[PDB]
C-alpha cells in the first residue's frame, strides 16, 4: 500500500504519536513547549499527487522560542481581506485571508506572526480576477 | 404607564469604568432615542435634548479611555476583552451615530474584532471574559443556552452596525450568514423563553422566522402575551420587548396587541439595578411600535407619554 | 535541492524527452499513439509540498482506444460554471469548471470526454458551500 515517509521532525516541538507504515490519510499533529509559539499549520496530512508515492501534504510547522516583544505590521492582501485574526498581531499569532468576489487566491490562506516581526512560513497569499 | 417625570428620571450622568460607564450611558440614550423616534419631545420639553445630548457624548468620550489596542473593550485595560460588553458598546454606540460624532474606526473596529477574534467556524459567538456586572446582561445571566443566546445578541448588535461597517468590514456579510445559519439550525432546540425571543428577533431580522420556527416563537409567548421564564421571570421584560421587536419585524399586527398591553401594564421606567437590558431593550421596543404606528392603523394603542 | 524519480508510465503513449536529473519545477508531456485519445492532464509537474519529498502533482494520464461516435453530454456542477470547452465533446476532448461565488471546489477543476461517453478520470468536480451549515 502506498505510504509516507518519517514525518519531519520539529525542534523544541513534539509530534502526535502515529503508527507503522503511514497509510495514505494518516494526520499527524505537531505543537510546542508553553514558552514556545507554533509557526504554520500544526497538522500534516500523508496525501498521493501521482497515485504511487505518498508525500506529506505540506511542510512542518516550527516552533520558535516565545518572543513578547515582537509584533508584526498589518498584513494587506489587495484584491483580499481577513476572516480570522486582527490587530494587535504578536508573536505566533495567526491570520486568513479570503478573496473578494471576482478574484481568487493564489497561495496559502493562513499566515502566522514570526519572531522576526515578519508574517507566516510561505509569503502572502495574492487574490487575481 | 410612561409619562414625562417618570421618563426624566432615566436622563443621567454617565460615570465609572469600562463597564459602570456603559450602565449609566443606556439610559440616557435609549430616552433620546426613543424621544426622537417617537416625535415626542414637545410633550417632554425639547430644550432638555441639547443638555441629553452632552451627556451621550460625555458617555461615549469616557468609553474611549477602555477601549483597547484591539478595539475591544473591558471593564478596565488591564482585563481581558469581553466579547459581550465589546458587541453592546455596538449597540449603543450605533445608536447615537446621528446623535453625536461617533468614530466609525471604532464602531466598526469593535465589529471586526468581534468577527475576527470571537465567531468560531460554526458561526457561534463566544465570551472568553465575562463582564464583572453579571447585572446588566439581562437573561444572558442564566447561563444556559449561553451559545445561542450570545449570538443572537452580538448579531442583532452587529445588524445596527451593519449599514455604517459594511464598507470598512468586508467578513460582516458572512458572518451574519454564519450566525443567522447557526441560530436557524438550532432553534426548534431552544427551552428558555428568553432564548426563543432573542433568537427569534435575529431570525426575523433575516426573513428566517418561518414555519416550525415561527410557530414556536409564538406559542411559547404565556398567555400569548409575554415570553418569561419560571423561577425569576425577571428578564420577561427584556424577552418580551425583543419579541415585540420581531411581531413588529413579522408585521405580524394581530398577535401584537395582547404584548404591548401586557408591557405597557409594567413598570418598565423603573431602571434601578440590574435593569439594563430591560430599560434599553422596552424603549427600544415601544419606540419601535410608535414610530410603525403611523403607517399602520392595526397599530392602535397609546403607549405615548401621558399628561 | 529536491529531485522527482522516474515519472510514472503510459500504456500505448510515450513521455517527451527530458534530461536526468529532473528537478522540481520541471515539466514532462505525455502523448497517445494515434490511434488512441489521451484521457487526463498530459502535462506532469515535479513538485514538492513539503519540501523534502519530490513529486509528480498528477497521476500519468492513459491512453484510450479511439471511438469516433464517443460523445460526452454536457457536464454540469451545481454551484460552478464551465470555463472551457465547448460542445460536441468527442472522445479527448475536455473542459474545465471554476466554482461561484461563495463556493470551494472539491475535486479536479478539468475532465476529459471518455470512450463510454463517460466524464473525466476523476468524478467531476463538486462546488461545495463555503458557509458550514451550508
Ligand atoms: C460583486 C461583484 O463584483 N459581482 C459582479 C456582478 O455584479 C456581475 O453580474 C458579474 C458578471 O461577470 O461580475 C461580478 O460577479
Ligand atoms: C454571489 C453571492 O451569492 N454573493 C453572496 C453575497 O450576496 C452575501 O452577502 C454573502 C454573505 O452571505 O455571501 C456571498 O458573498
Ligand atoms: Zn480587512
Ligand atoms: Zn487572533
Amino acid at each position: 500500500a502506498i505510504s509516507c515517509g518519517s514525518p519531519p521532525p520539529i525542534l523544541n516541538g513534539r509530534i502526535s504519536y502515529y503508527s507503522t507504515p503511514i497509510a495514505v490519510g494518516t494526520v499527524i499533529r505537531y505543537s510546542c513547549s508553553g514558552t514556545f509559539r507554533l509557526i504554520g499549520e500544526k497538522s500534516l496530512l500523508c496525501i498521493t499527487k501521482d497515485k504511487v508515492d505518498g508525500t506529506w501534504d505540506k511542510p512542518a510547522p516550527k516552533c520558535e522560542y516565545f518572543n513578547k516583544y515582537s509584533s508584526c505590521p498589518e498584513p494587506i492582501v489587495p484584491g483580499g481581506y481577513k476572516i480570522r485574526g486582527s490587530t494587535p498581531y504578536r508573536h505566533g499569532d495567526s491570520v486568513t485571508f479570503a478573496c473578494k468576489t471576482n478574484f481568487s487566491m493564489n497561495g496559502n490562506k493562513s499566515v502566522w506572526c514570526q519572531a522576526n516581526n515578519m508574517w507566516g512560513p510561505t509569503r502572502l497569499p495574492t487574490c487575481v480576477s | 404607564m410612561l409619562d414625562a417625570e417618570r421618563l426624566k428620571h432615566l436622563i443621567v450622568t454617565p460615570s465609572g469604568a469600562g463597564e459602570q460607564n456603559m450602565i449609566g450611558m443606556t439610559p440616557t440614550v435609549i430616552a433620546v432615542h426613543y424621544l426622537d423616534e417617537t416625535e415626542q419631545w414637545e410633550k417632554f420639553g425639547l430644550e432638555k435634548r441639547q443638555g441629553a445630548l452632552e451627556l451621550i457624548k460625555k458617555g461615549y468620550t469616557q468609553q474611549l479611555a477602555f477601549r483597547q489596542p484591539s478595539s475591544a473593550f473591558a471593564a478596565f485595560v488591564k482585563r481581558a476583552p469581553s466579547t459581550w460588553l465589546t458587541a453592546y458598546v455596538v449597540k449603543v454606540f450605533s445608536l447615537a451615530v446621528n446623535l453625536i460624532a461617533i468614530d466609525s474606526q471604532v464602531l466598526c473596529g469593535a465589529v471586526k474584532w468581534l468577527i475576527l477574534e470571537k465567531q468560531k467556524p460554526d458561526g457561534v459567538f463566544q465570551e472568553d471574559a465575562p463582564v464583572i456586572h453579571q447585572e446588566m446582561i439581562g437573561g444572558l445571566r442564566n447561563n444556559n443556552e449561553k451559545d445561542m443566546a450570545l449570538t443572537a445578541f452580538v448579531l442583532i448588535s452587529l445588524q445596527e452596525a451593519k449599514d455604517i461597517c459594511e464598507e470598512q468590514v468586508n467578513s460582516l456579510p458572512g458572518s451574519i450568514t454564519k450566525a443567522g445559519d447557526f441560530l436557524e439550525a438550532n432553534y426548534m432546540n431552544l427551552q428558555r423563553s428568553y432564548t426563543v425571543a432573542i433568537a427569534g428577533y435575529a431570525l426575523a431580522q433575516m426573513g428566517r422566522l418561518k414555519g416550525p420556527l415561527l410557530n414556536k416563537f409564538l406559542t411559547t409567548a404565556k398567555d400569548k402575551n409575554r415570553w418569561e421564564d419560571p423561577g425569576k421571570q425577571l428578564y420577561n421584560v427584556e424577552a418580551t420587548s425583543y419579541a415585540l421587536l420581531a411581531l413588529l419585524q413579522l408585521k405580524d399586527f394581530d398577535f401584537v396587541p395582547p404584548v404591548v398591553r401586557w408591557l405597557n401594564e409594567q413598570r418598565y421606567y423603573g431602571g434601578g439595578y440590574g435593569s439594563t437590558q430591560a430599560t434599553f431593550m422596552v424603549f427600544q421596543a415601544l419606540a419601535q411600535y410608535q414610530k410603525d404606528a403611523p403607517s399602520d392603523h392595526q397599530e392602535l394603542n397609546l403607549d405615548v407619554s401621558l399628561q
